[PDB]
């Protein structure tokens, strides 16, 4: 029934506001924290219940945290329009930001700010009676996302225990890109993360952006529209918990299905009925043509390409108004393509879920309303190419120390640099061992 | 002669819903659990299904096991949900994750205490108990190892009664499920050691079913729910009604099992009929024997002519001679020799009920005992010993406890069950 | 809700609020949604004798604040957009009326059937007066009598029974209700049991009659036993 | 009653959007607490 | 089903107009049309 | 078929039939087979569209057929 | 049941506008798509189902995609009267053209526009039941319709496999010359042409003005003059898929019957009435007038005399008010003529076709209305002269390298062009050999 969400930085609080207005107006929730005047006991209404709960008078306030070391984009949120809904200690910021360093969030000043975030993860904890996971938002290419993103996931790990972790992550893009220390960000930030997490979801905002020009009409997309797109993704995967189905999936499945070795959880997320109202008039939108846009590599939310490797476990999820036999068709017509092609020791490969809820449309937004839609998590060897395209750059950048001085200064033993890319090498051997043929292993 | 039905994970409380649907619309049973019925025949055996509570009600002898209570409040909420006892549903606080391991030992050795505490007190209620009935799934997690947990201990607590299943097994052609062979795999070592006699369904052969034979533009899970509920509450039709030749649980398993382990079965309904088709074909004894051996009509994806069948069992329901029955079973016997063996002089037997289904005039369901569910067995066995070389997703598993040598044994049981099935097959008298 | 939901495909959430508010301010809801209707004509008719071609948006927004909706930032420009159809600061009627008295596919067909039901006279249009006394003891929701202005038209009537569409969760107790409000059942084609239904020539399965016994046919005295 | 629910119980013969559920939603209608269960409506 | 999805294409074309989107004034065609200079004439009270 | 759920067969004329009109079956008399006799020359895929039916229905179905003296003492008698 | 079109280039698009014109008045589906708003469905029948596929709400769009490497035609479309009918992914356009180079359209620029093109047929395939062939209309005269065509055959033949792919092509005119490169453009498309076409019907621009001067009275006539001519032709091969008839015949018949050996797959083409509104009313229109009209070189659309060659194999395609004896009688006395010859190994010369449909009549048309007319293609040996003289205009030109720089430079090998020459070499031998009588040979 519960379940927490977590919100670190700057792009995961924004993502946190779009999701959060998504949320209030799927279940209904008024932006200052009221039930609309027709709904009472008159019908039995609980269903906010997995996202907000509700105090004696009323009210409702939704179990989140936001973190940030910077202010403004917290201040943003107290002064925007939202101001009711969110309790106040709910929004925590610090003084000064981590200068992209993923050092100072780790070392000097996320341990500072620590310790408020447990107790106030406790008190949310405690309020509960069926809490089932934590999903978290951050981007591993910033100081305090990286830095203070790991030290929380860490110190989650060991307070808690048996209880699911799914990360949305946002990762460098392969040419785009914001900052020049990047490279040692996201490595230090994955071999932190390697051991502390069920399965990682990855979002690269080139390929949104590829996604917002391909198929909406948009020719200057902004973050917003990048955010929306992610919160229609997590709302489709959270659907299952909260509407009446035919298949309902609970979070710890996930991490059967997708996961077949402990240290390879890294999944491809896709969206399929991404299109605008202009187009939906042109096209029926039925079960098997989502199901067959699900699979081209243009509606990915990552830069990657998945003929570069092998599928070991796909998770579709439906919701809308589907019938069990063109799911059926749809997976068995998938199956038989050749450009698709699964590692030979993973003979049953898909896992269904069917809901009933259609998603829900935003006043502002751009995408069309439809009557159904599917949405995708797949674990595939593809990945590789990722680490290894990060790894040339870090080798690049480390063979002339060229800014080793800002990460010792901050508190972190140079060795640091040395360990975690090693262990990045190391999961490359995996993915390189695991794609090959049994036949020729005798 | 009362029976007890246990519901257990989602497809298991699903499916559950239909049923009792079905035998409280044959009784009249309003959904307040008042009887509405309209004829004294339907009173006279209530009980078999109900047990009679105090006012003007009635309670069913159903006990409901899930992990988290989703199914349960969605099934609870439904229309006919208020007729089921409210500390008949017993539930845990974290779901199964498909994991026969969690299952099994976690959570099934947290809840089952509880579970049996339930089956004892509906059990030792009833006058004379006939045999238990279980509705689950095979390639779950909740269903496959509580369930196969609870059919152990009854087996232990109840050994002098019946103990038959209704079981969901994983589709030749598209999975539901990542890792679905090893679920499969340890469910049936557990069932063909526990189980007196199980019934199989594939969801891609009630697929073909929808599709072909009623041409259902969209069909919905109630649909398949309701062609289980109609078998489901066919074989156990002869139980609660008079007829001209009575038949038993216990008299259906001594007919249909030769030997002990080769106790699983085919199972069919046979006047399905599409909307637009019902005006070309009266209902008839040969005509329902015609679709009872079409394989279309089947609901397995395994086909009779790969294979031979030792016995067969025919429940007829409705207004009909012994002489029609009779000479049918013998004709199909006598036409199609080579898919009969050869050592059993007779491989049919027959029963006849008075009162069909309301809004049919007759109508039989078909269990049939058949060598071909062999290839089953086989294709998992192959998918099992392909993730096993590979250790595929083995560390959830390993981690909850198993050792591998519970996997080992369970793979070597089930290869042994293919290659005396192979066996019978081949036997000749010499 | 019953704007995410496929029954009612047509619902839009800002819309849904306007509506709200507007039938639950303040003479009951259904009332006040036809006088909201007669405002919006009797506005557009004054604007087309001036010689304007229809209602503005300013117009709009404050007929909305006088009925009391609790507008919020930007909703009042999404709604005048939505409703401007060239583009020329002014709302379409047509449009508005069908948005303004939508309703479900089942819900609209009924309504349909029940004011086919009643009989008109002159340009299309029903009188209260010949027809009060006829209905009076089966119109549970008495308002409609209030809403006569004692003369009525369908677009009153369909918003009328538009707004009462809230109150009922269930199409088919929808269907039901106001059959059983209006006796606008058929005897031809009927949907309830509970009516008189005339065949011309009688039931296909007339199974009354004759209960068609078996010991009725036998002959008993053939079995005596004599030599 | 009606035609709509006046036809027997048979396979085919169920039309599920007939009967739309007006909403979609799970209740907490089955619960743990602090481990005494309550299956309240 | 039909009527159903004709209703739907009826809410797509009156809600979901093309201006209404928040991010109309970066999408916009002849969004330089509609603009000004940096400085007009020598009394532009912008340039400050 | 993908296309609209409410297409429904067709309706054909196929006028000037002799069995319509109290006429034998002659040789060299098929004038139904005259394309000049038919309405519409368009093929239909009538093997998977559904049929058109208008009916009342029964909206019910039978299947049966259809079909103080306490005593307190004070011991009276009546012969009725 | 469906088939599918290719237009490639100008000629292609063009031609495509008068073919979508006629499907949309012939079945009655409106320019926009739309329908009356009191309906609910457009038309009571699904007989459109061959070129058009209507979505859930009763819009009509039709089975089609328009490739140009120039905007401009494509922009015609996309604002001319059809702009609601087709769905705007389906008109693809590039940026600039292949500029008369076989080798910029095969090698460097419609290799690049080449991926986006299968993705969109894939697309319509997905959508499909019964798919029976591919239709498609290009020049070989020009760049991007010689190289992009070719190009785009090969690899549908590689994906689709035995699927049937039938061509409507137009040649060079052996006097009226719009460039002076043609020969190399014609000379390599046919090279590719030859091995993944199954038939390729020829047309001649020259053959169809003086149709249009001498049957037609039109003193300056233009390109939709011929366009319409052509979109009538193709309307009455494929009525047969479409309309009730006598004889059927299915697209994949035509293969079998017209080809005899695998290289032997080019058809000449003809229609019967052409003619004008004064003319029809002064003349009686029979089946065996307008069969012995069939076989008069004034009545073919391309410019060639088959009374300088044998016929193979003729299929006649019958459409309207006719009966089969007269179809009978008047096949038996084209057979009786003098200068019509078979080869001895070909004895049952003819396939037949009867179809009730008449054809349509188009409100700007210039054709009269007529009861019945006939439609006929041939594989005869005459056409031999025609690459003949396509090869010594090569010759003459590649004995300088007149121009071969630049195809050089565009990425081909000079090997190319002598290639080609040597297989049109075989081609003509084939030819000659074919048509050497058996009791010639003993
Ligand atoms: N999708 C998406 N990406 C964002 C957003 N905001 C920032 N990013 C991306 O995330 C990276 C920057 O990370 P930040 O979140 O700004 O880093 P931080 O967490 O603020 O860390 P500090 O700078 O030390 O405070 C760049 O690749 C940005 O493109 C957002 O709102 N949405
Ligand atoms: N019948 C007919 N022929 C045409 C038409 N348009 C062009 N042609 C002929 O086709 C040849 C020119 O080919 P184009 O289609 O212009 O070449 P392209 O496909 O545009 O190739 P690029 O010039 O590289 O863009 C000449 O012989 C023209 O006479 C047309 O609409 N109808
Ligand atoms: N026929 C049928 N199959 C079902 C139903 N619900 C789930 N299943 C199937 O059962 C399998 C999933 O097992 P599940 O019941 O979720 O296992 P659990 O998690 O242990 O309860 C899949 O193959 C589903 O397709 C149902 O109502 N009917
Ligand atoms: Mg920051
Ligand atoms: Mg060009």
């Amino acid at each position: 029934r519960e379940a927490i969400c977590i919100h670190i930085g700057q792009a995961g609080c924004q993502v946190g506001n779009a999701c959060w207005e998504l949320f209030c107006l799927e279940h209904g929730i008024q932006p200052d924290g009221a039930m609309p005047s027709d709904k009472t006991i008159g019908v039995e209404d609980d269903a906010f219940n997995t996202f907000f709960s509700e105090t004696g008078a009323g009210k409702h306030v939704p179990r989140a945290v936001f973190l940030d070391l910077e202010p403004t984009v917290v201040d943003e949120v107290r002064t925007g329009t939202y101001r009711q809904l969110f309790h106040p200690e709910q929004l925590i910021s610090g003084k000064e930001d981590a200068a992209n360093n993923y050092a100072r969030g780790h070392y000097t000043i996320g341990k500072e700010i620590v310790d408020l975030c447990l107790d106030r993860i406790r008190k949310l904890a405690d309020n509960c009676t069926g809490l089932q996971g934590f999903l978290v938002y951050h981007a591993v290419g910033g100081g305090t996302g990286s830095g203070l993103g790991a030290l929380l996931l860490e110190r989650l790990s060991v307070d808690y225990g048996k209880k699911s972790k799914l990360g949305y992550t946002v990762y460098p893009s392969p040419q785009v890109s914001t900052a020049v220390v990047e490279p040692y960000n996201s490595v230090l930030s994955t071999h932190s993360l390697l051991e502390h997490t069920d399965v990682a979801a990855m979002l690269d905002n080139e390929a949104i952006y590829d996604l917002t020009r391909r198929n909406l009409d948009i020719e200057r997309p902004t973050y917003t529209n990048l955010n929306r797109l992610i919160g229609q993704v997590v709302s489709s995967l959270t659907a299952s918990l909260r509407f009446d189905g035919a298949l309902n999936v609970d979070l710890t499945e996930f991490q059967t299905n997708l996961v077949p070795y402990p240290r390879i959880h890294f999944v491809l997320t896709s969206y399929a009925p991404v299109i605008s109202a202009e187009k939906a008039y042109h096209e029926q939108l039925s079960v098997s043509e989502i199901s067959n846009a699900v699979f081209e590599p243009a509606s990915m939310m990552t830069k990657c390409d998945p003929r570069h490797g092998k599928y070991m476990a796909c998770c579709l999820m439906y919701r809308g108004d589907v019938v069990p036999k063109d799911v059926n068709a749809a997976v068995a017509t998938i199956k038989t393509k050749r450009t698709i092609q699964f590692v030979d020791w993973s003979p049953t490969g898909f896992k269904c879920g069917i809901n009933y809820q259609p998603p829900t449309v935003v006043p502002g937004g751009d995408l069309a309303k439809v009557q159904r839609a599917v949405c995708m998590i797949a674990n595939s060897t593809a990945i590789a190419e990722v680490f290894a395209r990060i790894d040339h750059k870090f080798d690049l950048m480390y063979s002339k120390r060229a800014f080793v001085h800002w990460y010792v200064g901050e508190g972190m033993e140079e060795g640091e640099f040395s360990e975690a890319r090693e262990d990045l090498a190391a999961l490359e051997k995996d993915y390189e061992e695991v794609g090959a043929e049994s036949a020729d292993m005798d | 002669r009362e029976i007890v039905c246990v519901q257990a994970g989602q497809c298991g409380n699903q499916i559950g819903s239909k049923f009792w649907e079905v035998i409280s619309d044959e009784h009249g049973v309003d959904p307040t659990g008042t009887y509405q019925g309209d004829s004294d025949l339907q009173l006279e055996r209530i009980n078999v299904y109900f047990d009679e509570a105090t006012g003007g009600r009635y309670v069913p002898r159903s006990v409901l096991i899930d992990l988290e209570p989703g199914t349960m409040d969605s099934v609870r909420a439904g229309p006919y949900g208020q007729i089921f006892r409210p500390d008949n549903f017993i539930f845990g606080q974290s779901g199964a994750g498909n994991n026969w391991a969690k299952g099994h030992y976690t959570e099934g050795a947290e809840l089952i205490d509880s579970v049996l505490d339930v089956c004892c007190k509906e059990a030792e209620s009833c006058d004379c108990l006939q045999g238990f009935q279980i509705c689950h799934s095979l390639g779950g997690g909740t269903g496959s190892g509580m369930g196969t947990l609870l059919i152990s201990k009854l087996r232990e607590q109840y050994p002098d009664r019946i103990m038959m299943t209704f079981s969901i097994i994983p589709s030749p052609k598209v999975s539901d499920t990542v890792v679905e062979p090893y679920n499969t795999t340890l469910s049936v070592h557990q069932l063909v050691e526990n189980s007196d006699e199980s019934m199989c369904i594939d969801n891609e052969a009630l697929y073909d079913i929808c599709f072909r034979t009623l041409k259902l533009t969209t069909p919905t899970f109630g649909d398949l729910n309701h062609l289980v509920s109609a078998v489901v509450s066919g074989v156990t039709c002869c139980l609660r009604f008079p007829g001209q030749l009575n038949s038993d649980l216990r008299k259906l398993a001594v007919n249909l099992v030769p030997f002990p382990r080769l106790h699983f079965f085919m199972m069919g309904f046979a006047p399905l009929t599409s909307r637009g088709s019902q005006q070309y074909r009266g209902l008839s004894v040969p005509e329902l024997t015609q679709q009872m051996f079409d394989a279309k009509n089947m609901m397995q994806a395994a086909d009779p002519r790969h294979g031979r069948y030792l016995t067969a069992s025919a429940l007829f329901r409705g207004r009909m001679s012994t002489k029609e029955v009779d000479e049918q079973m013998l004709n199909v016997q006598n036409k199609n020799s080579s898919y009969f063996i050869e050592w059993i002089p007779n491989n049919i037997k027959s029963s006849v009920c008075d009162i069909p289904p309301k809004g049919l005039k007759m109508a039989v369901t078909f269990i049939g005992n058949n060598t071909c569910i062999q290839e089953m067995f086989r294709r998992v066995g192959e998918q099992f010993t392909l993730m096993f070389r590979r250790k595929a997703f083995l560390h959830w598993y390993t981690g909850e406890g198993m050792d591998e040598m519970e996997f080992t044994e369970a793979e070597s049981n089930m290869n042994d069950l293919v290659s005396e099935y192979q066996q019978y097959q081949d036997a000749t008298i010499e | 809700m019953i704007y995410s939901d496929n029954n009612n495909p047509r619902e839009d959430s800002v819309f849904l609020r306007v509506k709200r508010a507007v039938r639950c301010g303040g003479v009951t809801g259904p009332i006040q949604m036809v006088d909201f209707l007669r405002d919006f004509r009797c506005l557009e008719e004054e604007q087309r004798a001036s010689g304007r071609k229809g209602v503005t948006h300013k117009q709009f927004v404050k007929l909305m604040e006088q009925y009391g909706t609790k507008l919020r930032e930007g909703d009042a420009a999404y709604l005048c957009k939505a409703f401007d159809d060239d583009n020329d600061g002014y709302i379409n009627p047509e449009r508005f009326v069908r948005h303004f008295t939508g309703l479900n596919q089942r819900r609209h067909n009924a309504v349909l059937r029940a004011w086919a039901s009643l009989p008109k006279d002159a340009k299309g249009r029903v009188r209260r007066n010949h027809l009060n006394e006829r209905f009076s003891e089966t119109v549970t929701h008495g308002d409609v009598w209030g809403t006569f202005s004692p003369t009525l038209c369908f677009e009153e009537f369909l918003a009328f029974y538009a707004a009462v569409s809230v109150e009922i969760p269930l199409d088919e107790k929808f269907e039901l209700f106001l059959l059983r409000e209006w006796c606008a059942d058929s005897s031809r084609a009927p949907v309830m049991n509970s009516t008189l239904r005339e065949w011309g020539q009688g039931g296909d399965p007339l199974a009354i009659g004759k209960p068609l016994y078996v010991q009725d046919v036998l002959d008993r005295p053939l079995g005596l036993s004599t030599k | 009653r009606t035609i709509y629910d006046a036809l027997p119980k048979l396979p085919g013969f169920s039309f599920p959007e007939l009967n739309p559920p007006p909403t979609n939603g799970i209740p907490q209608l089955c619960t743990i607490r602090k481990g005494i269960r309550t299956v309240f409506d | 089903r039909a009527n159903r999805e004709k209703q739907l294409l009826d809410y797509r074309e009156t809600y979901q107009k093309k201006e209404t989107q928040r991010e109309w004034d970066l999408n916009d065609p002849h969004w330089k049309a509609k603009d000004l200079p940096g400085r007009v004439g020598d009394n532009d009270p912008r340039t400050g | 078929m993908k296309n609209s759920v409410a297409r429904t067969q067709p309706v054909r004329k196929y006028e000037n039939f002799t069995l319509e009109n109290n006429l034998p079956l002659a040789l060299g008399a098929n004038f139904h087979d005259d394309p000049i006799c038919r309405d519409t020359n368009r093929t239909s895929h009538t093997l998977l569209l559904p049929r058109n039916v208008d009916y009342a229905p029964h909206t019910e179905y039978v299947f049966n057929g259809g079909g103080e003296p306490v005593f307190d003492g004070w011991m009276t008698v009546n012969f009725d």
